[PDB]
């Protein structure tokens, strides 16, 4: 169901690459889940929020890749607790 | 190298992560993006609609990744 999502991410990527995809596959998702109860009313057409929309999702991708490379994404990997 | 038996092809594709909380955090980072939505929100239904989608983002990652092969709500 919902699991789809990591099991449309090829395992040829390195793990940290699967997660920074899982986060713009979710956010895709959460929008899709959501735009089927939008309608034109005056001041929000749904044109204009595709346009925030999808936007929005490449400034997320570049965002993941920031976080690829400062180390945030690898802080999920990383353990040194009980 | 010859010692062992190898390993089955891999069947569990959630992202294997080890720690709960670093996700957590990385959620919150992405939550702005969310919030972003806000704007092409109308007033009548924004609050609620930013609520399920947060919701929605965060389900998303948390039931697609194991926390030390665990699922999200039973491990710590």
């Amino acid at each position: 169901g919902i699991t789809e999502l990591s099991r449309s991410i090829s395992v040829d990527l390195a793990e940290s690459k699967r997660l920074g995809c899982l986060l713009l596959s979710s956010f895709q998702f959460s929008i899709q889940k959501l735009e089927p109860f939008l309608r034109d009313t005056k001041g929000f057409s749904l044109e204009s929020f595709r346009a925030k929309a999808s936007s929005l999702s490449e400034e997320l991708k570049h965002f993941a890749d920031g976080l690829e490379t400062d180390g945030t994404l690898q802080k999920c990997f990383e353990d040194s607790n009980g | 190298g010859p010692l062992g038996s190898s390993a089955t092809p891999r069947e569990d594709f959630r992202v294997r992560c080890t720690s709960k909380r670093a996700v957590t955090e990385m959620l919150q980072l992405c939550g702005r993006f969310v919030q972003k939505l806000g704007d092409a929100l109308p007033e009548e239904i924004r609050e609620p609609a930013l609520r399920d989608a947060q919701w929605t983002f965060e389900s998303a990652v948390q039931e697609n990744i194991s926390i030390n092969g665990q699922a999200w709500q039973e491990a710590s």
